[PDB]
Parts: C-alpha cells; sequence; structure tokens
C-alpha cells in the first residue's frame, strides 16, 4: 500500500538523527582505533554469511556497537564481546528464527563463555535504553528503490554494496548520516548501471539536492574504487555472488562529473 | 521492583503473566508484564519494548517503566480493566451497541493507523490483545510478535499468529507482511462485535482459507491479479460464490457493510489502509459511549 509510505521516511528522517551516533567518539577511545573496528565489522559480515542473516541485521548491529562506543570506554580485548552481543540483538530484533547464543559463544573460538555473551547482552540493552528500533542505510534504500523506473536489481544489488561497504571504514562515514549515505549509494549504483542520476522524484521526496550529496558521494566514490585493495574483503567476495548480480566485480567510472 | 505491589493476576498467555499491582508511592495502579531469565532476554520482549517506547498514542497502551534485574525483567504498563474478548463473551445476551462498535473501531484504527505510519506491523491483532476500560477506550496491546518495516518483513513458515483472523495472503503462503494483515484481523473483529459470533473460525490452515471463500467467495486472477500463483494456492481449489454482505453481517448500514467489504477486500494491494477508513462515511456520526464492563 502507499499511504504510509510518505510518513514513514519522514519518520525514519526523524528517528535517524535521535539513533545516531556520536561523530568523533573514536578519538575519545583511548584503546580502540578506526582499524580495530573495520576489523570487527567486517568480521560480522562474515558471521552473517555463516548464518545466512539478512544484511539488515549486520546495519542493525553496527548501530548498535556504535552508539555503545559513543559513550562506553572499552578495551580492546573486550571489543568482540560487545560486536557479538550487538550481533545477537541485532539477531533477536531482525531476524525470523534467531541464531542460539551457544552459535554466538561459538564463533568467538570461545574467546567468552555464554554467561559473558548474556551478561554483555543485558548491558547493550541499557546503555542503548532499549532503544533498537534504529534507521539503517538499508532501510532507506528500501525506501528509494520505489521510486526507480522501473526495478534494475544490479542498482540494487551495487547500492546495497556500495552501503555495507561504508559500514567498515568509520572514517569518513561516521560524518554522515544513514539517509544521506543511502541517497550517495544510489545515485553512484545507478549512474554506473544505467548511466542515469539522482531522480527529481527523490530530490522532492529527500528534499537532497545532488548537490548537496556531494561530499558523502565523494568519499563513496573513493571508497567503491579503492574497494580491492582494502585490507577488509568480506563483502567485496559477499557481493561477487551471482545472488546480488556480481556487482563487486563492475568497474567504478573514474570520474563522477559532479 | 520494590515499589510496587501485586495485587491479583489479571492475564495469562505464552508471552508472560500479567499482574494488577498499584504504586506504593505514587499510588498509580498499573499492569506488570513478567518474564522469568535461558536464551537471554526473550525476542519478543525485545521488540515490544523498543516499538512501544517509540508509539505513545491514545490508543495504544502506555509502557510506563521497563525495570530489569539480573534474574528477572518486568514491563510496567497503565493499567487497563479488561479485554474485548472477556467484554464481548460478557455482551453474549445483550450485544454491544452499534454506537460503541463504531466507537471501538475509530479508535482501533487510530492505534492502527499511528502503528503502521510508524513503520509498525502489529501482526497478531485479536480480541485479547485489546483493551478496554470504562470510559470508553480501546487499546492495541501485546506487541510481542509486532514488527518494524522499514525493510519489508518476511513471513514465518510456521506462523505463530492467531488462525481466526489470519488474513488470506498470509494462509496462501506470500512472501512479505503488510499493513493490509492488520487491517484484515480488525475486519473480523468489527464483523465480530456485529454478529456476536466468530467470523472465519477455522480448525486448520485449510479450514480457515476454505471458511473464507465460502463467505467472500474464492478469488481469481480477475480479483487478485496473481493469486493462482502463490506458493499455496492449489487448482483443486473449491470455487465458493460470494455471499450476500447483508447475510453476513445483518445489522449493519450500508456504510458499515461498505467499509467492511473494503477491510475484507482480498488484494493486499487493494485493501483499505487504517489511514483510509477513518474517512469513511461510516464514522460520519462518531461519538464515544461507555461500556458497561464487570468486576
Ligand atoms: C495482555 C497481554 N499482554 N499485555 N501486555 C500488557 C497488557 C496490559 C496492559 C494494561 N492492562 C492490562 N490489563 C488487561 C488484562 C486486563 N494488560 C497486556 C494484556
Amino acid at each position: 500500500v502507499p499511504d504510509y509510505h510518505e510518513d514513514i521516511h519522514t519518520y525514519l528522517r526523524e528517528m535517524e538523527v535521535k539513533c545516531k551516533p556520536k561523530v568523533g567518539y573514536m578519538k575519545k577511545q583511548p584503546d580502540i582505533t578506526n582499524s580495530m573496528r573495520a576489523i570487527l565489522v567486517d568480521w560480522l559480515v562474515e558471521v552473517g554469511e555463516e548464518y545466512k542473516l539478512q544484511n539488515e541485521t549486520l546495519h542493525l548491529a553496527v548501530n548498535y556497537i556504535d552508539r555503545f562506543l559513543s559513550s562506553m570506554s572499552v578495551l580492546r580485548g573486550k571489543l568482540q564481546l560487545v560486536g557479538t552481543a550487538a550481533m545477537l540483538l541485532a539477531s533477536k530484533f531482525e531476524e525470523i528464527y534467531p541464531p542460539e547464543v551457544a552459535e554466538f559463544v561459538y564463533i568467538t573460538d570461545d574467546t567468552y563463555t555464554k554467561k559473558q555473551v548474556l551478561r554483555m547482552e543485558h548491558l547493550v540493552l541499557k546503555v542503548l535504553t532499549f532503544d533498537l528500533a534504529a534507521p539503517t542505510v538499508n532501510q532507506f534504500l528500501t525506501q528509494y528503490f520505489l521510486h526507480q523506473q522501473p526495478a534494475n536489481c544490479k542498482v540494487e544489488s551495487l547500492a546495497m554494496f556500495l552501503g555495507e561497504l561504508s559500514l567498515i571504514d568509520a572514517d569518513p562515514y561516521l560524518k554522515y548520516l544513514p539517509s544521506v549515505i543511502a541517497g550517495a549509494a544510489f545515485h553512484l549504483a545507478l549512474y554506473t548501471v544505467t548511466g542515469q542520476s539522482w531522480p527529481e522524484s527523490l530530490i522532492r521526496k529527500t528534499g537532497y539536492t545532488l548537490e548537496s550529496l556531494k561530499p558523502c558521494l565523494m568519499d563513496l566514490h573513493q571508497t567503491y574504487l579503492k574497494a580491492p585493495q582494502h585490507a577488509q574483503q568480506s563483502i567485496r567476495e559477499k557481493y561477487k555472488n551471482s545472488k546480488y548480480h556480481g556487482v563487486s566485480l563492475l568497474n567504478p567510472p573514474e570520474t563522477l562529473n559532479l | 521492583m520494590e515499589n510496587f505491589q501485586k495485587v491479583e493476576k489479571i492475564g495469562e498467555g505464552t508471552y508472560g503473566v500479567v499482574y494488577k499491582a498499584r504504586n506504593k508511592l505514587t499510588g498509580e495502579v498499573v499492569a506488570l508484564k513478567k518474564i522469568r531469565l535461558t536464551e537471554g532476554v526473550p525476542s519478543t520482549a525485545i521488540r515490544e519494548i523498543s516499538l512501544l517506547k517509540e508509539l505513545n498514542h491514545p490508543n495504544i497502551v502506555k509502557l510506563l517503566d521497563v525495570i530489569h534485574t539480573e534474574n528477572k525483567l518486568y514491563l510496567v504498563f497503565e493499567f487497563l480493566h479488561q479485554d474485548l474478548k472477556k467484554f464481548m463473551d460478557a455482551s453474549a445476551l445483550t450485544g454491544i451497541p452499534l454506537p460503541l462498535i463504531k466507537s471501538y473501531l475509530f479508535q482501533l484504527l487510530q492505534g492502527l493507523a499511528f502503528c503502521h505510519s510508524h513503520r509498525v506491523l502489529h501482526r497478531d491483532l485479536k480480541p485479547q490483545n485489546l483493551l478496554i476500560n470504562t470510559e470508553g477506550a480501546i487499546k492495541l496491546a501485546d506487541f510481542g510478535l509486532a514488527r518494524a518495516f522499514g525493510v519489508p518483513v518476511r513471513t514465518y513458515t510456521h506462523e505463530v499468529v492467531t488462525l481466526w483472523y489470519r488474513a488470506p495472503e498470509i494462509l496462501l503462503g506470500c512472501k512479505y507482511y503488510s499493513t493490509a494483515v492488520d487491517i484484515w484481523s480488525l475486519g473480523c473483529i468489527f464483523a465480530e462485535m456485529v454478529t456476536r459470533r466468530a467470523l472465519f473460525p477455522g480448525d486448520s490452515e485449510i479450514d480457515q482459507l476454505f471458511r473464507i471463500f465460502r463467505t467472500l467467495g474464492t478469488p481469481d486472477e480477475v480479483v487478485w491479479p496473481g493469486v493462482t500463483s502463490m506458493p499455496d494456492y492449489k487448482p483443486s481449489f473449491p470455487k465458493w460464490a460470494r455471499q450476500d454482505f447483508s447475510k453476513v453481517v445483518p445489522p449493519l448500514d450500508e456504510d458499515g457493510r461498505s467499509l467492511l467489504s473494503q477491510m475484507l477486500h482480498y488484494d493486499p494491494n487493494k485493501r483499505i489502509s487504517a489511514k483510509a477508513a477513518l474517512a469513511h462515511p461510516f464514522f460520519q456520526d462518531v461519538t464515544k459511549p461507555v461500556p458497561h464492563l464487570r468486576l
């Protein structure tokens, strides 16, 4: 049905501001670097594939991790326990039949006890003040795809891939709201596949002019280019698959003509 | 948790036990929802809290506080006296007056409209998840199977949802939910307040499907484009004829039927939204009457 789509967009747009992590938190974390987090997020992509989880789960998990770190000092040896609990909560929130805790214990090479993971879950919930219904780059792409004419999976599959890549690198992608990263993702994917641009309808829906997306769109184009060199390679592997139309093997355009 | 006095059990269910309780310090009367704690916090409890916390509305139950211990987790609700099912059972002889049925439906539709416009599907609307007070309010409760649909919600292969209020698209095995399934449920509840009897009381999935058919006809490709393709459709399905809605809901005016037929529309895409139904002629004269409830 159409009647709610508009109300939902404006709601998510309102909510994404609220459920958003502090921009410059990593510098205030005295024992974790952006790298350490990149390594964690990429691992969660591996976890996601291993348990055939929705991409949305991953996207949530990342938001939980980021907001958690936004207010709790965490030591490096405990970062994975944070990552794990978040993936468990994201799974419980999103998935139809979530994976057994015993199994989130199992994927950490038993670095943590079953009792450790469960206690972390309760602490994540506390810090996040139970607010798990977060807007994601994924939720925003879903809304944008309705504006396609017609639906083009390669475009969607590329946008998904592009927006997923954004999760890994806290620098620069904490700068931008999910709705923006999604908008940048969408145009870049559409431009690569069909040669078209950020459509007039979506400008009206979002309020984002293409020029307003430029900054983000500049960084995303770079991430896309340097994708095969990046130290984290799980997503590129994930999106080589025939299911996702092998989008990660499509050559980025060298200039964006902006 | 020590500032609360338990008064009595007022609800049952698989999700947990619900007690009426009193705040010893402020005097406020509440409904406590207990959950024992081994797979960590139950998924249903995780969804129920995080979602209710967004939805502040007069026709959605107010989650007042969540109190988390190590070994127990309590959800603190504003108190409401009884549910719609218990009221319906009690109105068996006398009937629920149409002015009140309208009132209830109107509010139900307002709760659902607010849910759906905040990307929340209830998924399990049935008379027991709907709470009424002595003053004329009715509110959507139990959000354990509720879902956020920023991304479209895939349907479970073993639908744990109630059988009688289940939408045809689910029973026919569609891939995703949509707001349409919540409207269907309400439709069935609306008919039930009118008829004093359950509209589609099936035994199994196929009995539930057949009961829907005997009344509204067996859908074809004309009335529902793509129905034949759906995974759980069968060619060997009987072709039942659509029944006269005056014989299905006798004491309902033309608008009432107009509205009911629209909530019970076959194609989920053409089925009325909660938002639209509020504008339907049926509600032009809507009031807010008080029900006569029992202890
Ligand atoms: C059934 C199932 N889940 N669930 N959660 C909260 C409530 C609630 C809220 C407010 N009042 C009441 N009391 C009603 C039982 C009469 N129940 C309730 C009732």
